[PDB]
RNA sequence: GAAGCGCACCUAAUUUCGAAUCCAGCAUGAGAAGC
């Protein structure tokens, strides 16, 4: 209800005599929307207002201080889809610590910028056999084709980053072979595999993309 | 052609909720860090593909039910265009009616998104053989769609809504068997006419 | 019931009034970081009893 | 595929239960106060994990009985798609027509979930060597799962509730060498049609 | 991984027994009560840690004979994995063969855990200085727990059954050198099949 | 001399001080430059389209190869952008042709997909994958005859 | 433009020098302070708004290299504790020296450290001078800028 | 048969793993009108 005496319930009015006709209505009026007069309303017990959702993440302590309380709160607004919140350092520092880790995975070593000897049939051979028995596969001769061409370096990192027995786990992260194997063996395609790639690894670009392509045609 | 039928779809999770990253560079920016990262808009927020379950759930009850309703699941099939799902979703000749937008969060992905410890344990050593990190969504993130059916027929709402009570059933997104996708669905239905925007 | 209405104030024997947060900053200066739209800000959550609402340096 | 099984479980929780954290913001979160936390919803219920535990469950004894199950549980173990589990839990290359639910609780944490302080004692001396404080599920707490059957055979449910038995022989989640995870279940089966929410 | 062994341990308390309450909310809403309440159940039925036990007298007997084992009751030791308490009860690599349950009384609290009145007295006054309360497990109560060997080797019973033969010599649970804790064991063995619940 | 391609709008008031959070590169030239992500996007592009710069007959009866062809044509195997495609191919030498149709038919291992196209029906699989070989072998035939034959046979099933 | 701002860690990207980097735009003249600038003018309002309402040791960069490297190969520094240390380094040099000694603080009622234990033969007398060793160590290596901490700990620690 | 007492202390940390694999194809349309 907005009254702008009706003697029916009045929730809201829009406005000495005024302070008799805010009595002299039945019940009594929740917020009335009017200076000194205002405060004089309040009073006689009754509220004044004198004239995206806004979300306040954060801690709180209160100090009284003035007659209006408050907390002391340096931070940050940050506008959302439909929504307006308000967060603290930690956030920033979050968001900041995410962005950093974020960075450095750019501008890894040198993008685009001490190796074994076998014979191009050999390589082949090595390739092809470990393509059947799913250890060189096409995932990883993507990713070989993307280590290497963004350099040597790049690709050594990569193949030490997969033939790594973790002394943890005893685990290297290549893709384990199909079939009927013992240890040994496991080991020692694993091995053959490192001496491959590695060994590819000195040859140039035209004649490892012309090895790739027979097996991963979309390089 | 005068009327419209808009169904607004307010989706909450009740499982943890996963559905995969499709944008190559994004896949590769996360995965650094994750190994399966949930789509997400570049405003932050995740989408979840609506078209498909709904088209998915449809094919299957009406399959099971023994109308003439086509199946394009089946690789590169050709929809038939006579059918109820051919109406609804879509066939060579013609789009479909019920333009399903997609599963959009209200929230955001530091909110809603928390990566996750997967693991792949040895039968006879009950030890952790494997293990990987995939961002999933909460339980109790809301997300909303908007059903917007041109043209429409009597059995749409009731299509619509028999698709999501399926969709609550069976789940939504990507690892379905392991538990994730389970929702429940609010339906706040109600016939526009198109002529509503001419002022 | 009868002296509280006498008294002019309401009873039910067994009004959406909603506590809303007021920016009262300008947003007009923000920026995008990392896919978020943030201003660093220095003010006070003062606690009106009406609405919470958020002051820069010029109302302390 | 017109019909499909539901499975409804309820797992009565007989010993205590740990099941870890698996999301790095809830244990970062929740590792200033306890250093095992329990796996938890949003909406602050246990989740367990229910289809590695039946998968490993009947790998295990198909595997002692002597028929052609493969053991997935090994490290990047490809699945061969011509077992029996592997028609239940999916493999590379076909899903698995039996989608199973998370093991949600029917309570909340503060009425299910306790926080406890374990010990590791010196041998010679019998003093507190070292403490840490754990997260675990109380006793008679009911937790529900569904597993729904896609394509059903007769197998299913016989294999289903033998791998539940080994369950209660074994354990669902984490500790089960101390004692941890000793629980019950109690099966509902019905046989449903697949357009039964079709109207 | 054919068979695995049972052994069904029947534990009848001989002298007043105490394990201390780990659980901080159940601790603490009887501190008014009781000052050392017992390690108990929601269903009220007493939890005795046993695997500890177990493990604890084996490392002592095998150490004090001259075998290989590891000290894993040091202060953050990590396990050995290559003695056979390691194989056993595990290391960080494996898990142990004999998942041990706890020990679960047969009664329930009200019939078999009493409070008590502990003392300390003054040597020279002979008088009562400090007075405190406990709540005791009664004598005679009973308390089970399976042992469930999962690759059963030859000498394993053997090490359970001296293992349970020096915890009836030197007590289990707590306040072991005043009297506490002292119990008997009645082991009942049983070489079952690992797929028994297939039917 | 420190060149900012930053952009110095959209920045707040903190502290009497203004202020706005960056995130990009920083590039040693006579200039010190400061430039965004985008910037090292375009450099990345750039440099990874550099490297990638370096990238180097059962002949049945004439009555066969039209009555297969209308057959395929009917139950949707070889199309009208495969007739097409295949054209091309012809047009180009006949060694490249023999790969097109090599890529085509080439069953994946893992999958068991050939690239045509379902032949529209209700055929056994047995069946489908007689038709993608005598697709096979039809287009592989049609690739041993010269350019006029093969033009005249191709525009009565594609026609431009 | 003033950088203002470290310049080692920048490295090659085909025939540049990059670094990725994080910070601030100040106009005043222009000012591309980091982080450290923006903690300190941060503590500054709000311990000036707060109001208005009321020893390093010095180690070299190969000894650092070396002796994380001995205590990683024996366990003392572990992934886990140099995940850690990374987080709190990441909030500042005081919480991360507040981290690193509740980590070395042998506990009077105990006397444990929060360390790992040694892996090894190790008399009592060489562990404590080894985990005297780790907090020098990681202590030394908190006087460092961010970059160098990274570039240190990338090395022993991937997932950092 | 009465009465007193029913309290204190330490510890609550640590470690490993966080990968792998399959796919990236098709199909239709290529005109119709003015000035
Ligand atoms: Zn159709
Ligand atoms: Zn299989
Ligand atoms: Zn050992």
């Amino acid at each position: 209800n907005y009254l702008f005496m009706p003697d029916g319930n009045v929730d809201y009015l829009i406005l000495d005599e005024l302070i008799d006709y805010i009595e002299r209505l039945k019940y009594t009026p929740y917020k009335v929307f009017l200076e000194i007069l205002a405060k004089r309303i309040i009073s006689k017990k009754i509220r004044v207002e004198l004239p995206k959702v806004v979300l306040n993440i954060n801690t709180d302590n209160m100090c009284n201080f003035a007659s209006y309380r408050l907390m002391p709160f340096s931070g940050f607004i940050v506008e959302k889809d439909d929504r307006i919140e308000i967060n603290d350092k930690n956030w920033f520092d979050m968001i900041w610590n995410e962005e950093y880790n974020k960075m450095r995975s750019q501008i890894v070593a040198e993008d685009f910028s001490a190796l074994p000897d076998m014979s191009h049939d050999k390589i082949i051979e090595n390739i092809e056999y470990l393509f059947n028995i799913k250890i060189l596969s096409k995932n990883r001769i993507k990713e070989f084709w993307e280590e290497f061409c963004k350099g040597q370096k790049a690709a050594i990192k990569y193949i030490t980053q997969v033939h790594r027995k973790n002394p943890n786990t005893g685990r290297r992260n290549w893709n384990p072979p199909e079939g009927d194997f013992t240890d040994n063996e496991i080991e020692k395609l694993y091995e053959t595999a490192y001496n491959t790639l590695l060994s590819l690894i000195k040859y140039d670009k035209n004649k490892v993309y012309n090895i790739l392509i027979n097996f991963n045609p979309k390089l | 052609a005068k009327t419209m039928k808009k169904i607004y779809v307010t989706m909450k999770t009740l499982s943890p909720l996963y559905t995969g990253e499709v944008r190559r560079e994004d896949k590769e920016a996360a995965q650094k860090r994750v190994n399966f990262p949930v789509r997400k808009t570049a405003t932050n927020k995740v989408l979840i593909p609506f078209k498909g379950a709904l088209r998915s759930a449809l094919e299957i009850m009406l399959k099971a039910k023994g109308e003439n309703v086509c199946d394009t699941g089946e690789s590169r099939a050709r929809p038939c265009g006579r059918c109820v799902t051919c109406s609804l979703f879509g066939s060579m000749g013609r789009a479909g009616r019920a333009s399903v937008d997609f599963l959009i969060s209200n929230d955001t992905k530091e909110q809603i998104v928390r990566e996750s410890t997967h693991l792949r344990i040895e039968r006879q050593t009950k030890s952790a053989s494997d293990t990987f990190k995939g961002e999933e969504v909460i339980e109790g993130a809301t997300f909303t769609a908007t059903i917007t059916i041109s043209n429409p027929q009597e059995k749409d709402l009731s299509l619509i809504q028999s698709a999501l009570k399926f969709i609550e059933e069976n789940g939504i997104g990507g690892w379905l068997n392991k538990g994730y996708g389970r929702v429940s669905f609010e339906v706040k239905s109600e016939d526009v006419a198109t002529d509503r925007f001419l002022k | 019931a009868k002296r509280i209405i006498s008294k002019k104030i309401r009873v039910e024997l067994p009004i959406l009034i909603e506590k809303k947060v007021v920016l009262n900053i300008n947003t007009d200066n923000m920026c995008n970081f990392a896919s978020y739209r943030l201003m660093p800000f220095s003010g006070f959550i003062v606690e009106k009893d009406d609405r919470i609402e958020i002051n820069d340096k010029n109302w302390f």
